[PDB]
């Protein structure tokens, strides 16, 4: 049900043009990988606190020492990619903030949806392949695709509506 | 069905037909008599009779250049 | 006390800025 | 304080500069409530109510101001539609201006309650330090919050002494502005009753006032007092977003579903009236109530008024628009220049046909032409090569009655192709887009607008709400719990 | 219930077919048939569907279980000018197909009776797929 | 004029990111 | 290309209205 | 075929017919660029009457605008004979063809299905016509002994409309052809 | 009126531009 929730909001809504979901995905695939990342990290720069190979045994609930070097994943992630965090305690706001607002900006678009207010089309482009058969971009062959999953969905998706759409006028891509 | 605009496929409707005598009307275009293809000009004799038995629904109105366009009344491309 | 923003609040700032200035740019133009 | 995102918390403990600083805000809203008047005036075209009504034009603040009482101009015009030469004091033009001033005013004085922080009356007498007493002062509140709703819903809308407010048929034809006497009533809770938006407002503002002098004459109890943090102005704050974020979701709520407060002359119809076929019904109980009263089927249809007509245009309902599709009803389907008849599609064996109008969810729609079985008999088609329907191999003919082609049929496969593209959209119009560079795709009206702005805000006034409640609450542990 | 009675001949002889023979028979089209006739069209040439009526309409008449079974017997054109056992699956032809070797004449029976069974249980859901 | 827009924005990202490895402010350990 | 015309001064005022108030609260602190 | 597969030693028995330039009267004939790859090998098609064979080879060539043609001919022997004739160019796309927004002739909208009929009824209701080519076939190099004929020619055919949408321009075709007269 | 059109952008970068400047240079004195 949620699958069809999502194929309907593509062909009748355009939600992945949705800029309020393009942050959504955004903050959703940063805070995968910021907890990817910051899990790695950590493992990475972890201090010899015991004698076996197993570091899982070098930390204890009771110490107040750090169990992972900042300043050698600092100086990693520096000359890696540029930046790094210096502080922990903005680090760990930093792995708050993104997934939160990723996902309330997503929900700003779904407040949009509700009212049919979509980002369905760029006017400028939907004009230009009208007046050029020739001018094609993956923008146009998508809203193409999206006139398909309607067509080719409604019928079944709403019962109650009783659309009846002749298989002619079904758009075909020419099979 | 018409016999210089219509493909193979619609020779489908009618009560066997298919496709020797729907692929030998068709390679031959264009036709003026509607009653030319009966003269069958490389066809057996299993193929003239059985073509003369259908007449009631040939014509020879007008071919469409976007209907001949090569190879469309065989493959139009809709399956 | 006196309001700050240092160096990286700065460069954050301007990126997040500049980056949903360019996300939101397209549909300005429509 | 130092932080960005705390820097207005400097007047947290400084309610002198607390007010200078709401002041400032007031300034600030009323300016911009005189100044976008005053813009969405120089856009208007007030020339006619029936084909370009406000809601067509993206007028937002413009139905507010004329659903209470302002609704004619100092130009003459008024958006019921007709022009005087006496429109009163309280115009379009007095009301932009009267804000204005206020914002004048208000800035002004929030200049002088920034300088002058430093009064005794923001300081206790017995120490120094600024407290302002959050019970007294809601008390006082709340009183005049009483008195205010009392007399706006006793005084302004019944029209003892006030214009009253917009009323409105259910079809939204005879649109006007009259005092509305109070309905106490089971029959006070209809949506779309204006007495009880009377009678609602007279019973709340009686319940505000002895709220009000309860919350003036008595002290919270101690164990309510630390309980809710009432010390705390940002436990105020929180529970005021509260109010704030779920009155948002009411409001665009209402907006979006009509009630008797926005009615449709201001701001359009409803999706739901679209969607059900509120204003089609309407019009085919009025034809063939005219049909059985000896008139001719073109005599009864030329009886629909224009302004009815275009009710049932789905580039009106407020659900076909877009989000980045920006501007005016207007900037997309165009200036309606006229309507252009009901169409009777008829096969070629006689048969009445009706196109499948769309829905509010498809951006277009495959045009099918059903009969009274329902069974299909003409479409516009896609595959066009077993297409065993289509306007031309069925000779579909479009005869119109009523509007600008009264009487005229029309046979050419063109004409009825497109004619069927129009009669999908609702009853056909005929749209002037060069007035307004109109590109063609629908925009939503102002009541769409106006629903999705305030939902948003409902939902980032719930976030805010939640931020100063937590914070009202863990006031000891925000720098952090313990060492 | 009448969906077992299928057409036998062109004689015309409504022919009853048990549930049980009915469904051993639509397996049977699963393994050897369904390679390229799943879903009532075939693959090779999508113009000679399983439909009724196609099959009312193919020359000799082959919308009979009969028919059928004697089309398993030998394939020909759709108006039977050539018999091309060749390009196509046959039952005296084990060698170029061998999906058939092992199918008897009830296998045969039944799963020519189980393409004529369908029709007024689908409808437009066998004859070309529903679009 | 809408593709000079989006590259002088994308030349801003480019020129925040060039400060904010160059310039950096330093991590000063305690 | 039928464009929104503003949609270039809205596209430069959203973000560089944000940016010199950042610039004026950095220059501020840096001093 | 190993010899010649990565080589491309493609690109009346089997007339083969190998262009080397496109000018293109633009408004004089200049040469572009070829811009598909080597495909342009109108192979294994007094008068001469036209057959089978590849007698169509659509070629884009290139300012800064490509010309997608189609290039085409559908409709004693000494070193000084001529075959002058001319042929019946067939639109570029059949008419089964689609543009960006969902229209086409045999298949597809008939109007654009974004916006709701305007001007846009040029590009809406699409046209499948016919246009003719001349072509001037030199005979130069005579071989009896295997009964083959060869030479260079020159023709002159228009190029794509766009379903009629742009006016085309005619194509200065030169290229050396060889075919086994049986 | 047959103006310049980029007389607005003109006009408005002409004294905006040194004024943001102005208050970068106040802001940062007085703090
Ligand atoms: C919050 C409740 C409320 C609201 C929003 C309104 C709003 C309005 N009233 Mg009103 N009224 C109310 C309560 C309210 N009233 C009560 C309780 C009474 C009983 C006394 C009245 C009696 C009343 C009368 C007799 C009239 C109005 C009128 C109006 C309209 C013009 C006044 C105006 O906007 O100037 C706005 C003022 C400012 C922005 C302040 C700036 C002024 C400074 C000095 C500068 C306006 C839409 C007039 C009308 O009918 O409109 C055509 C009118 O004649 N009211
Ligand atoms: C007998 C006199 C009388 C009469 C005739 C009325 C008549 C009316 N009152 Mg009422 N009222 C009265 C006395 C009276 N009142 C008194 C004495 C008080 C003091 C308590 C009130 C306090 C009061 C309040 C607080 C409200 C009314 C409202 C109404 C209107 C309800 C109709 C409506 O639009 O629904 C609208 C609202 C509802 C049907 C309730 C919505 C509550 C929602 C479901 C809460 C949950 C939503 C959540 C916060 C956000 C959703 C998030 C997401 C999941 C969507 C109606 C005309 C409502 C109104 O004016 O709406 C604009 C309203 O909110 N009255
Ligand atoms: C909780 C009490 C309450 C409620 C439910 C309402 C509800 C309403 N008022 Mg309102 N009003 C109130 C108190 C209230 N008022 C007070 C104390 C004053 C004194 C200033 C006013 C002055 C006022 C004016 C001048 C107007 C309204 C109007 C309206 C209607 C349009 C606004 C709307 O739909 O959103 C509902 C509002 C909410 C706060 C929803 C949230 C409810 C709780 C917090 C959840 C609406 C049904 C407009 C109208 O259409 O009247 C004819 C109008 O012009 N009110
Ligand atoms: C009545 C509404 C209201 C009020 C009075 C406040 C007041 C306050 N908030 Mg707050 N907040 C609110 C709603 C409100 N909030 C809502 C709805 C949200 C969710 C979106 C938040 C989320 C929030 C957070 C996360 C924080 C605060 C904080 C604060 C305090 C510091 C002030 C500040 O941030 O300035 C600084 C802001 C700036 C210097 C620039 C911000 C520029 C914004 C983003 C753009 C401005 C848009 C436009 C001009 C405003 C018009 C809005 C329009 C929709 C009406 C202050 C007491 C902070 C705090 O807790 O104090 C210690 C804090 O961290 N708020
Ligand atoms: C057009 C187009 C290209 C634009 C896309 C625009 C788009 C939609 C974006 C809008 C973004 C938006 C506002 C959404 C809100 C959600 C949001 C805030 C998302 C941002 C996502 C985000 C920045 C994720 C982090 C990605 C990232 C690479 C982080 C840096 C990782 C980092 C350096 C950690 C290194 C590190 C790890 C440790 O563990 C320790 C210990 C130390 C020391 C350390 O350094
Ligand atoms: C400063 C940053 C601003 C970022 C937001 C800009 C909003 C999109 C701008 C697109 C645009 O071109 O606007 C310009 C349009 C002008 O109107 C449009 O003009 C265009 C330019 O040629 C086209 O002509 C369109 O057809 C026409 O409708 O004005 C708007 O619609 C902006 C409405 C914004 C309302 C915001 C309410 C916020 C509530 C709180
Ligand atoms: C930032 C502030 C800039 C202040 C200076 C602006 C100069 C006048 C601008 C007038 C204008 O409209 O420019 C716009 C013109 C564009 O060109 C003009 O455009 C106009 C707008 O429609 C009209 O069309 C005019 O006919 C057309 O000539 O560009 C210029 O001529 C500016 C030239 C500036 C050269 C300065 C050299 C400085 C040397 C050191
Ligand atoms: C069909 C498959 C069935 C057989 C194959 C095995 C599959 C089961 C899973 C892996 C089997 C082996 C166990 C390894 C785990 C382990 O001990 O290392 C993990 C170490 C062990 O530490 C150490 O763990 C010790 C024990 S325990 O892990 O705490 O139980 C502890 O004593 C010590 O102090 C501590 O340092 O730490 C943990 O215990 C963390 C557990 C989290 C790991 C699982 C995360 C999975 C999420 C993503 C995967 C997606 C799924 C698809
Ligand atoms: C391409 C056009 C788009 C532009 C996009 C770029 C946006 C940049 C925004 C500002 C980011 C920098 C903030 C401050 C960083 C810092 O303090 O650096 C200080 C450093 C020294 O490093 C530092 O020096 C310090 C001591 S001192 O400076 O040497 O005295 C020391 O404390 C410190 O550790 C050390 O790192 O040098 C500087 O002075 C930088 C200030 C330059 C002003 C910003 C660049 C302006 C654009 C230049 C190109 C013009 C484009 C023309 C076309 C329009
Ligand atoms: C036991 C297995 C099969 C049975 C019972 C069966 C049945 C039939 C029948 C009855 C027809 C004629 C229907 C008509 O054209 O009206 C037919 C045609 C056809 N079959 Fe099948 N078939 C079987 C296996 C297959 C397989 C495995 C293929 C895959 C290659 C195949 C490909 C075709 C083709 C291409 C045609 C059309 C040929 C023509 O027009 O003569 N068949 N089949
Ligand atoms: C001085 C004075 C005066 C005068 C006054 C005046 C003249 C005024 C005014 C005023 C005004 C003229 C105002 C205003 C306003 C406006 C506003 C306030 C607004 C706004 C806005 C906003 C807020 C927005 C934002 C945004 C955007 C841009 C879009 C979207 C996004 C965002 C949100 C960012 C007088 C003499 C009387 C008195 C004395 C004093």
């Amino acid at each position: 049900a949620i699958f069809r929730f999502l194929l309907f909001f593509q062909g009748f809504h355009n939600y992945t043009l949705n800029p309020f979901h393009m942050m959504g995905v955004t903050g959703v695939l940063g805070g995968a990988l910021l907890c990817a990342i910051h899990g790695a990290t950590v493992q990475n720069t972890l201090f010899r606190d015991n004698q076996s190979k197993n570091t899982f045994k070098g930390f204890s609930t009771d110490q107040g020492e750090e169990t992972y070097s900042m300043v050698t994943a600092n100086r990693f992630w520096s000359q890696i990619f540029g930046i790094a965090f210096s502080n922990k305690r903005w680090l760990h706001f930093f792995m708050l903030f993104v997934p939160v607002t990723g996902l309330w900006m997503s929900a700003i678009g779904m407040a949009g949806l509700a009212f049919n207010l979509r980002a369905y089309d760029f006017v400028s482009q939907e004009i230009r392949a009208a007046e050029d058969p020739e001018f094609e971009t993956f923008y146009t062959k998508n809203i193409l695709l999206n006139e398909g999953l309607r067509a080719w969905l409604s019928e079944m998706d709403q019962p109650a509506k009783k659309f009846v759409f002749p298989d002619e006028v079904l758009p075909r891509g020419f099979s | 069905i018409d016999v210089n605009n219509t493909n193979i496929a619609a020779f489908r409707k009618h009560r066997g037909l298919y496709p020797t005598i729907a692929g030998k009307v068709v390679s031959n275009a264009p036709y003026d008599s509607i009653e030319d293809i009966l003269d069958i000009p490389g066809l057996r004799e299993v193929e003239k009779d059985r073509l003369q038995k259908n007449m009631d629904i040939f014509t020879i109105s007008d071919p469409v250049p976007a209907l001949v366009e090569g190879a469309d009344r065989f493959n139009n491309g809709v399956y | 006390q006196p309001v700050e923003l240092n160096r990286t609040s700065l460069y954050l700032g301007l990126l997040v800025v500049f980056v949903t200035g360019l996300l939101f740019s397209s549909y300005f133009f429509n | 304080g130092l932080p960005w995102y705390r820097v207005h918390t400097s007047v947290l403990n400084d309610p002198g500069r607390l007010i200078a600083v709401h002041i400032m805000h007031n300034a600030l809203c009323a300016g911009f409530a005189g100044s976008m008047l005053l813009f969405e005036l120089a856009l208007f075209d007030p020339s006619d109510p029936v084909l370009n009504p406000m809601w067509r034009q993206g007028c937002f603040l413009m139905p507010f101001v004329s659903r209470l009482g302002v609704v004619n101009s100092w130009q003459g015009w008024s958006v019921t539609g007709e022009t005087f030469t006496n429109p009163g004091f309280w115009t379009f033009e007095t009301v932009a201006i009267a804000h204005i001033i206020f914002s004048g005013l208000s800035f002004l004085a929030a200049c002088w309650h920034w300088v002058y922080w430093d009064v005794a009356t923001f300081f206790d007498p017995k120490t120094d330090e600024p407290v302002i007493d959050l019970p007294k002062v809601f008390g006082i509140h709340l009183t005049l919050a009483g008195i205010l709703c009392f007399g706006f819903g006793a005084f302004h809308l019944t029209g003892l002494f006030g214009p009253g407010m917009w009323v409105s048929d259910p079809l939204g034809l005879t649109g006007h502005i009259q005092g509305v006497a109070p309905e106490w009533g089971a029959a006070g809770f209809d949506p779309h009753n204006p007495g009880g938006v009377v009678a609602h407002h007279i019973a709340l503002g009686i319940v505000a006032i002895i709220g009000g002098l309860f919350h003036i004459f008595v002290r919270p109890p101690e164990y309510l007092y630390k309980g809710l943090r009432m010390g705390n102005i940002e436990g105020t704050l929180a529970s005021g977003l509260a109010v704030f974020f779920s009155g948002a979701f009411i409001a665009a709520g209402t907006m979006w579903y009509g009630t008797a407060t926005t009615p449709i002359e201001l701001w359009g119809p409803t999706r739901y009236q679209w969607d059900q076929g509120f204003f089609q019904q309407a019009i085919s109980r009025q034809v063939k109530a005219s049909i059985s009263d000896g008139k001719s089927p073109s005599e009864a249809w030329s009886e629909i008024p224009t302004k009815l007509a275009f009710y049932d245009y789905i580039g009106n309902s407020p659900a076909k628009g877009g989000l980045f599709r920006v501007g005016r009803m207007v900037d997309g389907d165009g200036l309606p220049t006229g309507w252009l008849g009901h169409p009777v599609f008829k096969d070629g064996e006689g048969r009445e046909l009706t196109v499948r109008r769309m829905p509010n969810f498809f951006e277009n729609f495959p045009v099918v032409l059903f009969d009274q079985d329902g069974i299909v008999r003409a479409d516009i088609p896609f595959r066009q090569a077993e297409s065993k329907y289509g306007i031309e191999q069925t000779g579909v003919t479009v005869s119109f009655y009523g509007g600008e082609l009264d009487g005229q049929t029309f046979s050419d496969p063109k004409d009825v192709k497109k004619y069927a593209r129009r009669a999908q959209l609702g009853e056909p119009f005929e749209f002037d887009r060069s007035v307004y560079d109109s590109d063609g795709l629908f925009r939503t009206s102002n009541r769409g607008f106006f629903a999705f702005f305030h939902v948003i805000f409902g939902l980032l006034w719930f976030f805010g709400h939640i931020w100063h409640g937590l914070r009202a609450l863990f006031q000891d542990v925000f720098s952090g719990i313990d060492p | 219930a009448n969906l077992r009675t299928i057409p036998l001949n062109e004689a015309g002889d409504t022919v009853t077919l048990s549930l049980e023979e009915f469904t051993r028979g639509q397996q049977k089209f699963n393994n050897a048939c369904a390679i390229c006739h799943l879903g009532g069209i075939t693959k090779t040439n999508p113009n000679v569907g399983l439909d009724t009526e196609s099959l009312a309409g193919a020359f000799p008449d082959r919308n009979n279980l009969e028919g059928l079974v004697d089309y398993l017997h030998n394939p020909t054109t759709y108006d039977g000018l050539t018999e091309i056992s060749e390009l196509h699956p046959s039952t005296k032809s084990s060698d170029i197909y061998p999906k058939m070797r092992n199918l008897t004449e009830d296998d045969l029976r039944a799963i020519s009776g189980h393409i004529l069974l369908m029709p007024k249980i689908r409808g437009d859901q066998w004859g070309a797929g529903k679009t | 004029m809408e593709a000079v827009a989006y590259i002088l924005i994308f030349a801003c990202i480019i020129g925040t990111l060039f400060f904010a490895i160059a310039f950096r402010e330093p991590p000063k350990i305690t | 290309m039928e464009t929104n015309k503003l949609g270039f001064v809205a596209s430069v005022l959203f973000v560089f209205v944000p940016t010199v108030f950042l610039l004026i609260l950095y220059i501020q602190t840096a001093s | 075929y190993d010899d010649i597969r990565g080589s491309g030693l493609a690109n009346i028995r089997s007339l083969c017919l190998q262009p080397q330039t496109f000018l293109v009267e633009t408004f004089r004939f200049v040469e572009g660029k070829l811009l598909t790859r080597s495909s342009f090998t109108l192979d294994q098609v007094l008068t001469f009457v036209e057959q089978g064979g590849f007698d169509f080879q659509p070629v884009t060539v290139q300012n800064g605008d490509r010309v997608p043609l189609l290039f085409t001919v559908k409709g004693t022997i000494r070193p000084s004979t001529r075959f002058s004739g001319s042929f019946d160019v067939p639109p570029y796309r059949t008419s089964s063809f689609i543009d960006p927004k969902g229209r086409g002739l045999a298949v597809g909208y008939d109007a654009a299905v974004g916006i709701p009929r305007e001007a846009f009824s040029r590009q809406n209701n699409k046209s499948f016509k016919v246009g003719t080519g001349n072509i001037v076939l030199q005979v130069d190099r005579v071989n009896q002994s295997t009964g083959e004929i060869s030479g260079s020619f020159e023709s002159q055919q228009p190029s794509d409309t766009d379903f009629g949408s742009k006016p085309a321009m005619t194509v200065k075709i030169l290229g050396q052809f060889y075919s086994r007269i049986t």
